[PDB]
DNA sequence: TTGTATTTATTGCAATTTTCGTGCCAATTTCTGG
DNA sequence: CCAGAAATTGGCACGAAAATTGCAATAAATACAA
């Protein structure tokens, strides 16, 4: 009883046209954004505490 | 010295990274190794040396 | 299919309720066999160790 | 004509530990004569 | 056949080379109001 365990790769390798093409693993690469409906209210007009915040 | 940067920079990108190839999965780490010098001036890597014994 | 020869009458209640009833010339002469075919896999994987 | 607040541009050293190869020797396996 | 005499290996030590981490906020270019 029991299964074996894997590991996700972070670089994968291949050979494409005789020449080693080298990327990352798309699957896993880390990636952030920022939120436009919080950061669109950076207006004057709102309190001086929420704009420096 | 190929990408013009520090040895810590190296070191430091190249740990518990996994790298993905037709042959298997390795770890960054592993491409680095010591040698032993070889008659008419070549070198052998021990990983080498440990694979022919 | 295959061509029978056939008879329509009651046998000793055997093909009651659309039951039928065989010969057994029909299965030795294998006019009803078939072949099947199955496919099965092993795949061996990549892992850490 | 200029002085100030904002936006990007900064991914390298120097101790310090860990590891590399290799020689010396003492406790085990093989070589040779009556 | 058997006992006295020769190779084998792993621990320990040596210098030297290599991998590791503690340094945590800075400086230069650019736009605007007097």
């Amino acid at each position: 009883t029991g299964e074996p365990e894997y590991v996700i790769p972070d670089v994968l390798v291949r050979k494409h046209n005789g020449h080693w093409t080298v990327e990352l693993n798309s699957d896993s690469i880390p990636r952030l954004q920022i939120n436009q409906h919080y950061a669109s209210m950076c207006n004057n007009a709102r309190n001086d505490g929420d704009s420096q915040f | 010295q190929a990408v013009e940067m520090h040895e810590s920079t190296i070191s430091r990108v190249t740990t518990q990274k996994y790298l993905h190839s037709p042959r298997g999965i390795f770890e960054l780490k592993y491409f680095f190794s010591s040698h032993v010098n070889t008659e008419g001036g070549g070198e052998a890597s021990s990983t080498a040396i440990r694979a022919l014994v | 299919g295959q061509n029978m020869r056939v008879a329509f009458m009651p046998w000793n209640g055997y093909n009651f309720e659309d039951s039928i009833l065989v010969s057994e010339r029909v299965v030795q002469e294998d006019r009803f066999t078939t072949i099947h075919i199955q496919e099965l896999a092993c795949v061996s994987r990549d892992t850490k160790l």
